[PDB]
């Protein structure tokens, strides 16, 4: 007789994946190549939205002595799709470089800029010796020593 | 996180369970046996790896891991990172990082 | 900065009939030559929506003033327009429409539309005043009388103007349908010529889809934007402003209610059916068919 | 004809119901959860679906 | 050193800012896996004469399954099929006379899969 015994089917063996063309491009450039970075009392908070964000031309950039992320790993970052960004640009000494992360003290982490033991983000920073520097040296980023 | 079906650096990249284990997990406080003054730094453990983990593999390879696009070869540097960090187990420790 | 206008009275409500008019595209799929139904926020079937005059006069004296009323924002809002001298600019949302609550503002002037969420400080009869050239009268040079100060803005879009250039019984229908869902703000809209009809006209057309507005506020209260083509500080007896409001507007209420569009061929919702509004359309819906047989 | 017809199309329609499952989509609930929890979401529909 | 602090913002609320949206190539009139706006699915793609309104996106002539979709990339109307399968079935005298057997394969063509095309699918295996 007949008898139904398999099931034919053809499996594939490629993927395709098709989305539109990337077009809002995130202020990054206005941020991270701008020419002034303002005082670390005055510090330049610019807040991104509506945008697609690029972050593979910064970590494989090799231009940042700090990549430290918290709560979100560096890598999969361009795999989400967050609310808002705030992006915080200014110049810091190196020594204090080491300031800049949550649950942290000092003058920097104490009197200028406090980062809660909770943060989720990622800290970034180059050296800008010949961008910030001059040979009479360069005294317009004013830093504060006291406070109540 | 030793338990099968949750996720995470040691779920994932230290020790996958089966989602059909059977068997006892079992975990006491060991402050006054592992922990030392100065710290000790002779527990290690992994952050990244290549891919997760298939169940009960254990993984030793100290292979410098590739973050960047630029390849290793064995050696650190920028996007280049050892596998292994050490933990600061102190008897000073708070609930979370006491061993 | 604002100029303060004349008290509104009160004037008394007035309605009128909605004869087959709101039906939007609910989703983004293309069909064709079936019958589909939806269960969404439309406007129901021959309702009672309530319309401004523009410009009222009202006055024994004839005083010229704008019906710029203060109206709730209930789960969707079917705005249609019947005017042909651009008097209606735009719309503001929001839930207490001063500083302390942020807020949606929709305007359009002659060669874009300003989309703008912030924390406007709006004076009690917003805007526009709109003037001609000495020499070209092509266009309409618009300033903006909506809000004393804006802050903490977390929006922006620009875009081809919402509204047509409407420079005499050229009268324009624009129907349009906001909806505020999940944090989107919804718009869809529909421009067609009409001819004779006071009021809103007896036909079927489906409401294409404008923009989605992540905007992310929560929206319950909404009011019109106006232009005013005389002056405030000098009103004339008569003839300043545009013909004493021929111009109109008429405002209804989505509802949630199940709706059986009809696509044909070319992919166009050409008929639908309200299952609530009669037991024949109950019988259509059950049947998920136009016609009954005996 | 037409009881066939119907036989099959409301077999059909049922694909697209949850059972109580998050999704009525198998490949979204997986694309979406882990095993240990993707599993008990075919599960459902599975039960459904049979 | 310049500094720059990026605080991300995850909340139950709509995104604005996003990752890439890395997309591939077009694969035309094959079998493939493919992922079309966010609708993933497998089967082959044909170009089809539909015409979509603009504000339209995807296509369901049946109402349960997506028949034609627009492409994001280029603005072309391309239909979907599902990739060919059918039951298999063994033709055989009883193997007390003997072994040899006949494939047939239901409601497919010869080309998918000594042939003879049937209305019933595509026989193998025996002579006509
Ligand atoms: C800054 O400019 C350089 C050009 O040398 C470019 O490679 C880099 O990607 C830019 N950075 C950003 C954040 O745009
Ligand atoms: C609509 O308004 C008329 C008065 O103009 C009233 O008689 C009728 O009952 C109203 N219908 C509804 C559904 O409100
Ligand atoms: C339209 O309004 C915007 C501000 O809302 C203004 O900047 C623009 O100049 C106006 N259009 C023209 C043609 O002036
Ligand atoms: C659909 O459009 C085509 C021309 O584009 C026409 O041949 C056909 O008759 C139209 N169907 C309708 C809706 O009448
Ligand atoms: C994407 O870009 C291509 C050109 O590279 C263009 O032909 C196509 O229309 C664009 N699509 C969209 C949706 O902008
Ligand atoms: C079937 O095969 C058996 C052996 O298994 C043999 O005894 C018998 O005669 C055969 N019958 C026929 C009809 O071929
Ligand atoms: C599919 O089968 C038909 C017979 O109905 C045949 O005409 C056609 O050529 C077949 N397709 C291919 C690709 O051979
Ligand atoms: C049947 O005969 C015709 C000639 O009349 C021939 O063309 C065809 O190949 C034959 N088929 C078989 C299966 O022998």
């Amino acid at each position: 007789g007949i008898y139904q015994t398999s099931n034919f089917r053809v499996q594939p063996t490629e993927s395709i994946v098709r989305f539109p063309n990337i077009t809002n491009l995130c202020p990054f450039g206005e941020v991270f190549n701008a020419t002034r970075f303002a005082s670390v009392y005055a510090w330049n908070r610019k807040r991104i939205s509506n945008c697609v964000a690029d972050y593979s031309v910064l970590y494989n950039s090799a231009s940042f002595s700090t990549f430290k992320c918290y709560g979100v790993s560096p890598t999969k970052l361009n795999d989400l799709c967050f609310t808002n960004v705030y992006a915080d640009s200014f110049v810091i000494r190196g020594d204090e470089v080491r300031q800049i992360a949550p649950g942290q003290t000092g003058k920097i982490a104490d009197y200028n800029y406090k980062l809660p033991d909770d943060f989720t983000g990622c800290v970034i920073a180059w050296n800008s010796n010949n961008l910030d520097s001059k040979v009479g040296g360069n005294y317009n980023y004013l830093y504060r020593l006291f406070r109540k | 996180q030793i338990a099968p079906g949750q996720t995470g650096k040691i779920a994932d990249y230290n020790y996958k369970l089966p989602d059909d284990f059977t068997g006892c997990v079992i975990a006491w406080n060991s402050n006054n046996l592992d922990s030392k003054v100065g710290g000790n730094y002779n527990y290690l453990y992994r952050l990244f790896r290549k891919s997760n983990l298939k169940p009960f593999e254990r993984d030793i390879s100290t292979e410098i891991y590739q973050a960047g696009s630029t390849p290793c070869n064995g050696v650190e540097g920028f996007n280049c990172y050892f596998p292994l960090q050490s933990y600061g187990f102190q008897p000073t420790n708070g609930v979370g990082y006491q061993p | 900065q604002c100029v303060n206008l004349t008290t509104r009275t009160q004037l008394p409500p007035a309605y009128t009939n909605s004869f087959t008019r709101g039906v939007y595209y609910p989703d983004k799929v293309f069909r064709s030559s079936v019958l589909h139904s939806t269960q969404d926020l439309f406007l129901p079937f021959f309702s009672n929506v309530t319309w401004f005059h523009a410009i009222h006069v009202s006055g024994t004296n004839g005083t010229k003033r704008f019906d710029n009323p203060v109206l709730p924002f209930n789960d969707g809002v079917y705005f249609a327009s019947t005017e042909k001298s651009n008097i209606i600019r735009g719309w503001i949302f929001g839930t207490t429409l001063d500083s302390k609550t942020q807020s949606l503002l929709i305007v359009n002037n002659a060669t874009n539309v300003v989309i703008k969420v912030c924390e406007f400080q709006f004076c009690n009869d917003p805007f526009l005043g709109v003037y001609y050239h000495k020499n070209n009268k092509s266009w309409m040079e618009s300033e903006f009388r909506v809000y004393s100060s804006a802050n903490n803005c977390t929006f922006e879009y620009v875009s081809q103007p919402f509204l047509m250039d409407l420079e005499g019984n050229f009268k324009n229908l624009r129907e349009f349908v906001f909806k505020n869902i999940d944090g989107y703000f919804k718009i869809y809209s529909k421009h067609t010529p009409i001819n004779l009809v006071r009021d809103l006209p007896q036909g079927f057309s489906a409401l294409e889809p404008l923009v989605d507005l992540p905007i992310g506020i929560n929206i319950t209260r909404f009011q019109t934007l106006l232009a005013l083509h005389r002056s405030y500080l000098t009103p004339g007896d008569s003839s300043s402003g545009w013909t004493a409001g021929a111009a109109a507007y008429y405002v209804g209420y989505l509802q949630p209610r199940t709706f059986l569009l009809k696509y044909n061929e070319n992919g166009t919702i050409t008929d639908a059916v309200d299952c609530a509004l009669d037991p024949l359309s109950e019988t259509k819906c059950t049947l998920k068919s136009f016609t009954v047989e005996k | 004809v037409n009881q066939n017809a119907q036989a099959l199309n409301t077999l059909v329609k049922q694909l697209s119901s949850n059972f109580g499952a998050i999704s009525s989509v198998l490949n979204d609930i997986l694309s979406r959860l882990d095993p240990p929890e993707a599993e008990v979401q075919i599960d459902r529909l599975i039960t459904g679906r049979l | 050193y310049r500094v720059v602090v990026l605080s991300f913002e995850l909340l139950h609320a709509p995104a604005t800012v996003c990752g890439p949206k890395k997309s591939t190539n077009l694969v035309k009139n094959k079998c493939v896996n493919f992922n079309f706006n966010g609708l993933t699915g497998t089967g082959v793609l044909t170009e089809s004469n539909k015409k979509f309104l603009p504000f339209q996106q995807f296509g369901r002539d049946i109402a349960d399954t997506t028949d034609a979709v627009r492409d994001p990339q280029t603005l072309e109307i391309l239909d979907i099929t599902p990739c060919s399968f059918g039951g298999v079935s063994v033709i055989t005298p009883g193997t007390n006379t003997s072994n040899q057997v006949a494939v047939l394969y239901q409601g497919v063509n010869c080309t998918e899969v000594n042939v003879f095309q049937t209305r019933a699918g595509c026989l193998i295996g025996a002579e006509h």
